[PDB]
């Protein structure tokens, strides 16, 4: 699929993707939401190509769940982060690779911060404040590099993002549909219903 | 190739036109591309026609083993992902399908699953596919409610296939309508394009572009 | 998937009232170099059976030797293996069909065309193609190769279709055959003059003639043919 | 296609079947493939139906203008030459194969013509996709000295070689003769072997059966007096 | 093609197969393969039989036209014509061509053209694909200096063996003797030559 | 390169009566500008009343039937002699078809009987093995040749009844076997004329609840 | 990519007893695209009919150039120009263009004004006349006409018979086209009358 | 080509050709310009030998070169319209390049400079 | 460019052109005017490849303006389309082609009638109620096949014309910005400035 | 390379140049071709030196492994074990081998193996890219019973023609004798061979 954005506030992370689904010459759906918790406190965002994406996200949730049941814990966005760049590390040299790009968005519960990684189909991992796939980033960029601080608000970060995505809509050829945004902090995940 | 599927009020219409084309040459004109899955569920034929009618009919069989194992109607969700995981194990290969899976159950309520050969799986309201796709689309979207009654939701369908047949050369022949309730589907008839383009262009005042 | 390297030519064949005729010449050819003068491509299995071979060598060598095998095995634990249960023309035919579809199924063919000529415990006359794709068919006439589009038009002047082949006679058959192979020997590029010629007749059994050579041809007319158009002298 | 040409004592004859194809389709089953150069220069042609009439009818145009001007009938070694240099000069791409045959002054003359200009002479030649067959009966049946009739039968069944064996070719035998002191014989349609037998059924159709919307008179006269 | 030209005591003789090949196919088992470009130059064509018609043809014209103005051409004039069109249109052609000729001043001589359009004077010039099977026999049975029927039995064995191994090559052999006397043209068929 | 697949021509017509079905096919077999054979059986008979052709590659159409025959054989073994019904048939060669969905027998596929209330049926399949039941299907070579011809004679298809001029279709009345043989014929004749690759013979077998017949015609052999 | 079947159409010319019929379909495309349904195919020039397969834009500059030709050939000649003489003007037309072709499938229908005799022709897109006596076919479903010239066609038809069967042969041929369709016209040809029927037919 | 020098230079420094040119136009009807405060008026005069003449359709002695530039002449009636139509293809000319339209003094300079080219041209008057 | 629609009711001609230019990843004008008046009561719309899409509209113009100053006459649109044709109709066997397909919507004054023509880059002329280029007429032509009537008032066509832009506008991947709406009749060219 | 072997009266003999290629360097100039596959089984090499070496070593430890167990082994039971080899690995082997052999029983015999892996028992065989150029030669110069020296001098005369024309073939002449009475190596360098 197309756009996915993200970004670590103070006491939270916000992950924010497209509704489009475009085959071809039509766009067949226009609220699709490109996501899966994996655990409680662990959102995962994709984008790749079609039928790649939701496997392998369904994939890593069943393996996080699995884990989640047998030990009674929940793995930290960093151990989860490692199991999915492993997987996808593995992938690249496979038969036939998965094409999937993620954002892995989680609050430790134990550090008390939240954390957010950025994964592409390679399996090449980075810990960011802000980060996107794809085009994503070429637009938005610029625009977090200026406003963006450590310490901002879940509020703030919201209206930051509102100014990614208005900037998005003005300059991309592509009609994404707007998007889904969800909100992943020490109570849990929930998504913004009014975006 | 166009065929429709809409979940509303009512349950589920799926139309589909009739023509298989090699190239230019019309192959045939009375091809079927709804797949009787079994007397509750229903799948679209497009893409490649074999594709299509071989791994539906094998889906229909897969569905009998579920319900003899577990004592109970499989879900409109289950058995589309039985087709999307066994097309995904072929990725690459060079499978071609573009199917809409349709079904009502008590749990869900009608449903409807877009199922692809590269594996995409999509649950949605209205979808459209075939080559005159675009056409269907126009005629759906600007009629579409959901407290449509289950005759006029009927000749939505059957209109929306007939403007796709007249604009698009590879699609045509006859439409083949069906009404899917949670008791089963029901068979709405074989309804040829030639004579019903005549008829609809007198009872609604459309096609003024067309001398009849 | 291959290429041919020493290769054979036409095989050419056809029916008659009492048997079949067959021929082929002895030449094997790499490229345009007619490197090997001795070849025989005409391979007879008992008494009854002639395979004729045209295509890639070192495959027809390779199956002359399942033909030679197969004689051996039909002879195991078969006290009629020469009488009622000896090995027919058909049953030479299928098994050879058999190789040749699997061959090229498994992306890996030889590259031949194959003919088949024989006469049935029954007396009846056979006469069967295949070759690398595993195309099968029958005729009263045959051919492979150069033969299929000089030859069979000759052939086919003496049995156009099957009510001919009671009407003709073993002289006016190996006739017709001897001078197709002359026809060839003037217009195929990868031919020679020296050839084998086999007949099966259901009364006196398998001939096998073998260094015949095409004769009586025409050439003195190519002395007064001068130039490419206005040249005299 | 299958065309042949035959010398005998006292002059030469050409003949060719009558089919032209559109790929495996048959566009007209009665094709008239011997084209007139002069009145006793003709020729066949084989290859691309349009450059065999085309390059036919430039070099005969040029042929009737070279007699007016020299005030000699036309040669066969002239029309082969224009031919040649024609085609050689294309690389090729004027798809015509030809065999051209005559009597002139000088005698009676058989040569056959490639589309990349190379020219060959001979007592008996044949072109086309079904000159295969029609050789193989040529160099079976071909002798020193024929006479008119035997010349014409060996023709013409040179040719049936190529209706019956070759797919390219079918239907009729067309045949032309130029006897040395005489006037060229065109003997179109000179076998027919290929009529269709009766159909099984009549498929005229009763008066009204199709579906008419609108009828109108065509004015082809023109703007009228008053 | 198999063809040669060899000179001799009283001049020099061109030898040919008769053999003409679209593929496998012999589109001319009687061909012509001796061309004359003027009445004591001749000349042997390999390659395409379209390119090596059209050049003789230019040639035999450029020739005429200069006898009429500066009288007959020697032999090394007439390799110098050929050699011009072949190699100013070498991208466009595929020509291998022996020009052979009598002068009485320079006696017998032959010059052949390879495809790049050069030019080499020799004792006596082999060409055309069955030429390379005889190689070493000509080059261990070619004498100077040899009698008219030495050179017949010479070319005759040579083009034999030639035509022996070559699929290209075949037919009847023909010669033409090119000497003080005139020109004398000669034919040998398969029943003779095969034999040898 | 090589190249595993071949065209040897052809071309089948199947017809489905009221209480009949017939399945012809023309007896040349070519390739590229050769003929093969004259007479090349084409259509077959393979047990319990159903005949069946795979026209196209002529060696995958071989085996392809020899197969189906043998599955025929195996029914009878496993399940108590019982007949094999057109439907079955049909759906055991999609299987056959779909088994080679990635190295596809090049052939198209027509099978010819009666159903299990006594009428006629014809099934057409793909080189894939889609399939569908059908009354009039022409296969091969000369199939576009056919079938607009077929739509007009025997589903009287743009016929209307004169003096009405378009209000009332021409009424689809049953066609005997006599009939249709006539229709066969003329189809194969016309397609003779203007296909190079039809010609030679037309044999056509007819299936009636008495069995299996045969009649054989000549064609043209330009 | 095929210039040939981009647009699509068809075209049909049969003799009768001293009449000539020739019909065209009415359908413009862009491959699948319907674009239009009253693109006729089929112009005169005097009482000589030309009608044009192939490529639209060719099929009117073709038009537009043999209007032109025909109108100079007039005021020069002082008389109508006749289906024979007409016949070899498209042929060396089509010819001067071997290179770089037009690529189309005309077809010639008209009576000769001076001896009656009924005559039709066909050409490739290079100038190869195709001169029949029966019938002449063009188009993307030229396969589908010569099926059902070849058999519903019989010799001295009479007018309003010949329109039956050249009408029967356009319909169902075109019905088994999915380029071709979208309405048809049948011109009927006599000596000194000429009538144009336009045909009900299916919309897909 | 025809390249023959028509317009040359006398002993007395004169071109005779150019001179004889200005000789047609004073045989030609008169024309006047006059310029207002806020417009400009051109007057011709229509010579009276010619009646039964169709006013409709006869060539107007004024020209518009654009919608707002107008052109009149006297001398030779068929050398103006080469020089009209040279004109009007220029000022579409200059829009389609400049996007702007012609000035006056623009266009004028343009017709003065075909006209003085064909003084110094070979094979022209 | 991308989007031009066509339609022709009573008594005008109202033709309907995408505002967006793309250069590849950005959109750089949001408010271009993808038209040409070629005479006061003919306009022509066009799309194709960057850059000839201008020239040859610039070149007709001046072609229909130095005619229209010669004569002092405007010629009908039937004879403009036809000049435009032969121009395309020439141009496909040059060099390098014009890559431009166009709408020629006009009012001819002498038979009082509403005219448009739709003309592709190979020279092809129809002349049509409605009618568009590209992949406009997929999603547009089912709505304008069911509600066209030939007795349309300017307002009604306006109005069929909003719900063909809706339904591109929803089913389209790319955002062409709009539509800039402009109407042909008698009494010459005017722009709608809200749509 | 230019590879030969001739049977004659007393058994057979095998000769070979010396020249190994890569493009136009001569990668060494003083190869042996003539390799021991058994006792009096020799065989002669062309093609790829890799692939060839590797099908000797293996038909040398096959041979070697039968004789073991079986006994001396016949020059047509060697020729088959390289055909099996070249045969079962055509798509992937580029070798032309010639196999020659003395026996008691059968004496001398040669049996040559092309590129497809065909067999062919023949009274002489030549090989290798010269090879080409001594097809004339060879055919018109044999004789079936042969003395040692008349052999050696058809051998040295016939790859000393081979090496003239070919740019591939050069170097040393080297000849090994196969009969009754055991095995003979010869070489003959430049400067004798040269001017024959
Ligand atoms: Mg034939
Ligand atoms: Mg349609
Ligand atoms: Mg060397």
């Amino acid at each position: 699929m197309d756009i996915i954005l993200g970004i670590r506030v103070q006491d939270s992370v916000i992950l924010a993707s497209s509704k489009a689904v475009t085959r071809g010459i039509s766009v067949l759906k226009d609220s699709d939401d490109k996501t899966r918790q994996l655990s409680p406190h662990t959102l995962m965002s994709f984008a790749g190509e079609a039928g790649d994406t939701v496997q392998f996200a369904e994939y890593i949730q069943a393996n996080i769940q699995l884990y989640s049941i047998r030990e009674d814990y929940e793995l930290s966005p960093q151990a989860v982060s490692s199991f999915v760049r492993q997987e996808l590390a593995k992938s690249i040299r496979s038969r036939r690779p998965y094409q999937v790009n993620v954002l892995i968005g989680g609050y430790d519960k134990k550090k008390n911060k939240p954390e957010l990684y950025q994964i592409d189909y390679l399996g090449t991992k980075v810990e960011l404040p802000y980060g996107a796939h794809g085009y994503s980033g070429f637009y938005t960029f610029s625009l977090l590099d200026h406003h963006y601080r450590p310490d901002m608000t879940t509020e703030e970060g919201l209206d930051l993002l509102k100014l990614c995505v208005q900037e998005l809509e003005k300059r991309m050829p592509m009609d994404f549909k707007g998007v889904i945004v969800k909100i992943v902090d020490k109570d849990g995940i929930r998504q913004v219903d009014d975006f | 190739t166009t065929t429709l599927a809409f979940r509303f009020q009512g349950g589920i219409i799926v139309a589909v036109d009739s023509r298989a084309t090699a190239g230019n040459w019309v192959a045939s004109q009375t091809v079927k591309k709804v797949i009787e899955i079994n007397p509750f569920l229903l799948g679209t034929m497009a893409g490649g026609a074999a594709d299509c009618q071989f791994w539906e009919t094998w889906l229909g069989s897969q569905c009998r083993l579920h319900e003899l194992r577990e004592k109970e109607r499989i879900s409109v969700a289950a058995a589309s992902k039985i087709l999307s995981n066994l097309v995904y194990q072929y990725k690459g290969a060079g499978l071609s399908m573009g199917t809409m899976i349709c079904g009502y159950t008590r749990k869900e309520g009608p449903t409807i699953y877009y199922v692809d050969s590269d594996g995409t799986r999509l649950k949605g309201d209205i979808f459209c596919v075939g080559s005159g796709q675009t056409f269907a689309y126009g005629v759906l979207d600007s009629n579409y409610k959901w407290d449509l009654s289950v005759e006029d939701a009927l000749y939505l369908g059957k209109r929306s296939i007939l403007a796709a047949a007249h604009r698009d050369a590879y699609s045509g022949g006859s439409v083949n309508l069906y009404h899917v309730t949670e008791d089963g589907w029901i068979y709405h008839g074989n309804h040829d394009v030639g004579e019903l383009f005549w008829k609809v262009k007198e009872e609604e005042g459309s096609f003024n572009n067309v001398i009849g | 998937t291959q290429q041919p390297i020493v290769t054979g030519t036409s095989v050419i064949s056809m029916k008659y009232d009492n048997g079949v005729i067959i021929a082929a010449d002895n030449l094997g050819s790499y490229g345009s170099l007619l490197r090997f003068n001795g070849v025989e491509r005409l391979i007879p299995v008992g008494d009854n059976t002639v395979v004729g071979i045209s295509g890639d060598i070192s495959d027809m060598q390779h199956i002359e030797r399942l033909l030679k095998d197969l004689v051996t095995e039909n002879a195991y634990d078969n006290p009629l293996a020469d009488a009622e249960e000896a090995l027919e023309p058909s049953y030479i035919f299928e098994y050879l069909a058999t190789v040749m579809y699997q061959r090229r199924s498994k992306m890996n063919p030889l590259w031949n065309a194959i003919i088949v000529a024989g006469v049935q415990s029954n007396g009846d006359q056979f006469l069967r193609y295949v070759n690398l794709l595993g195309v099968t068919y029958s005729s009263p006439t045959l051919a492979t190769g150069f033969g299929a589009h000089m030859a069979n038009p000759l052939l086919r002047k003496v049995v156009d279709r099957e009510s001919d082949i009671p009407k003709t006679t073993v002289q006016v058959a190996e006739e017709a055959i001897v001078n197709a192979m002359r026809v060839l020997y003037y217009r195929d590029a990868r031919s020679s003059r020296n050839f084998s010629l086999a007949i099966i007749d259901k009364n006196t059994g398998l001939t096998f003639k073998k260094n015949l050579q095409v004769e009586n041809m025409k050439w003195d007319f190519a002395k007064d043919i001068k130039g490419y158009g206005t040249q005299k002298i | 296609t299958t065309i042949v040409g035959v010398k005998f004592n006292n002059g030469v004859v050409i003949a060719a079947d009558t089919r032209s194809t559109q790929g495996p389709i048959v566009a007209d089953k009665n094709c008239a493939k011997l084209h007139r150069i002069s009145p006793k220069i003709w020729c066949a042609g084989a290859g691309t139906a349009a450059d065999t009439e085309a390059v036919t009818q430039l070099i005969g145009s040029n042929i009737e203008l070279h007699s007016l001007y020299t005030s000699r009938e036309p040669r066969v070694v002239s029309a082969l030459q224009m031919l040649k240099q024609h085609l050689f000069k294309y690389q090729g791409h004027i798809g015509a194969y030809l065999i051209v045959a005559g009597v002139d002054p000088t005698g009676s003359h058989l040569f056959s013509i490639d589309a990349h200009g190379s020219t060959d002479v001979g007592y008996y030649l044949s072109l086309g996709s079904g000159s295969l067959a029609a050789m193989a009966v040529l160099e079976s049946h071909w002798k020193q000295d024929l006479t008119k009739e035997e010349a014409i039968k060996l023709a013409s069944d040179a040719i049936q070689a190529g209706i019956w064996n070759d797919l390219g070719s079918g239907s009729n035998v067309d045949v032309c003769v130029m006897e040395i002191g005489k006037d060229a014989e065109y003997l179109r349609n000179y076998l027919t072997p290929n009529v269709r037998e009766e159909k099984q059924k009549s498929y005229k159709f009763p008066r009204g059966t199709t579906a008419v919307l609108k009828e109108s008179i065509v004015n082809i006269c023109d703007i009228q007096e008053e | 093609t198999s063809i040669m030209a060899v000179t001799f005591k009283d001049g020099v003789i061109l030898g040919a197969d008769s053999r003409t090949t679209t593929g496998a196919y012999i589109a001319n088992r009687v061909t012509d393969k001796l061309t004359r470009v003027h009445d004591k130059i001749w000349c042997c064509r390999s390659g395409s039989a379209a390119d090596t018609q059209a050049i003789a043809d230019i040639v035999q014209y450029h020739l005429e036209l200069y006898t009429s103005q500066y009288g007959t051409p020697s032999t090394e004039t007439a390799a110098s014509v050929f050699k011009e069109l072949c190699y100013e249109n070498k991208d466009n052609l595929t020509a291998g061509i022996i020009v052979a000729g009598y002068d009485d001043k320079n006696k017998g001589e032959v010059y052949t053209i390879p495809l790049g359009g050069s030019v080499h004077k020799l004792p006596y010039a082999i060409a055309g694909s069955g030429s390379t099977f005889i190689y070493g026999y000509c080059d261990k049975n070619f004498r100077e200096n040899m009698s008219k029927e030495e050179t017949v039995d010479f070319i005759k064995h040579s083009l034999s063996q030639a035509i022996k191994w070559d699929g290209s090559s075949g037919g009847v052999i023909r010669m033409v003797v090119l000497t003080a006397a005139g020109v004398e043209r000669l034919i040998f068929y398969p029943d003779e030559y095969e034999q040898l | 390169q090589f190249n595993p697949y071949g065209d040897n021509g052809g071309t089948i017509l199947g017809i489905a009566g009221e209480d009949f079905a017939v399945l012809a096919g023309d007896t040349r077999n070519i390739t590229d500008y050769s003929i093969n054979s004259r007479y090349e059986p084409k259509v077959f008979d393979c047990g319990d009343n159903i005949v069946m052709s795979a026209n196209g590659f002529a060696a995958d159409g071989d085996a392809l039937v020899k197969r189906f025959k043998n599955s025929v054989k195996w029914y009878h073994f496993d399940h108590n002699d019982k007949k094999l019904s057109i439907n079955s048939a049909a759906r055991n060669i999609q299987h056959l078809l779909y088994g080679k969905r990635f190295f596809p027998y090049y052939v198209h596929t027509i099978i010819a009987g009666l159903d299990e209330d006594g009428k006629g049926a014809v099934y057409s399949f793909d080189p894939v093995g889609s399939y569908e039941r059908e009354q009039c299907r022409a296969g091969g070579a000369a199939a576009s040749l056919i079938m607009p011809f077929l739509d007009n004679q025997v589903n009287f298809k743009n016929q209307y009844e004169p003096g009405t001029n378009g209000k009332v279709k021409k009424p689809l009345k049953y066609l005997s076997v006599e009939e249709v043989i006539k229709l066969v014929r003329d189809s194969f004749t016309s397609a003779t004329e203007r296909h190079i690759q039809v010609g030679d013979g037309l044999e056509i077998l007819i299936v009636t609840k008495d069995g299996v017949r045969k009649e054989f015609y000549e064609l043209k052999r330009d | 990519s095929d210039p040939s079947s981009i647009n699509g159409g068809i075209v049909v010319a049969m003799t009768g007893k001293d009449c000539v019929a020739i019909a065209c379909d009415l359908r413009l495309g862009s491959q699948s695209l319907g674009v239009s349904n009253k693109f006729e195919k089929i112009f005169h020039y005097g009482h000589v009919f030309l009608g044009i397969t192939g490529l639209a834009t060719d099929v009117t500059t073709l038009n537009e150039m043999f209007r032109y030709k025909t109108n100079l050939y007039k005021l020069k000649e002082e008389r109508a120009i006749e289906p024979e003489t007409f016949t070899q003007l498209v042929s060396s037309s089509l010819y001067e263009r071997r290179f770089g072709p037009y690529f189309v499938g005309p077809v010639v229908a008209g009576i000769n004004s001076k001896s009656g005799k009924p005559f039709i022709a066909g050409f490739d897109l290079i100038g190869c006349i195709d001169e029949a006596k029966d019938f002449i076919v063009s188009g993307t479903a030229s396969d589908q006409l010569f099926g059902m010239c070849e058999s519903l066609y019989e010799p001295n038809l009479e007018p309003e018979d010949l329109f039956e069967t050249i009408s029967q042969a356009l319909l169902n041929a075109a019905d088994r086209d999915a380029l071709s369709g979208w309405g048809a016209v049948v011109y009927i040809i006599k000596k000194d009358e000429v009538v144009k029927r336009y045909l009900k037919m299916r919309q897909d | 080509g025809y390249d023959r020098a028509l317009s040359i230079f006398s002993p007395d420094g004169h071109i005779f050709q150019v001179e004889y040119a200005l000789e047609a136009v004073k045989r030609g009807t008169c024309a006047v310009g006059v310029k207002g405060k806020n417009c400009v008026v051109l007057g011709c005069e229509r010579r009276s030998t010619l009646k039964l003449q169709d006013t409709r359709i006869t060539p107007s002695k004024v020209s518009k070169i654009d919608s707002h530039v107008v052109l009149s002449f006297s001398g030779l009636n068929a050398d103006s319209r080469i020089l009209i139509e040279k004109a009007r293809v220029e000022a579409q000319s200059h829009r389609l390049t400049l996007e702007d339209p012609v000035t006056v003094e623009y266009l004028t300079r343009y017709v003065a400079g075909v006209q003085q080219r064909y003084t110094q041209s070979g094979g022209v008057r």
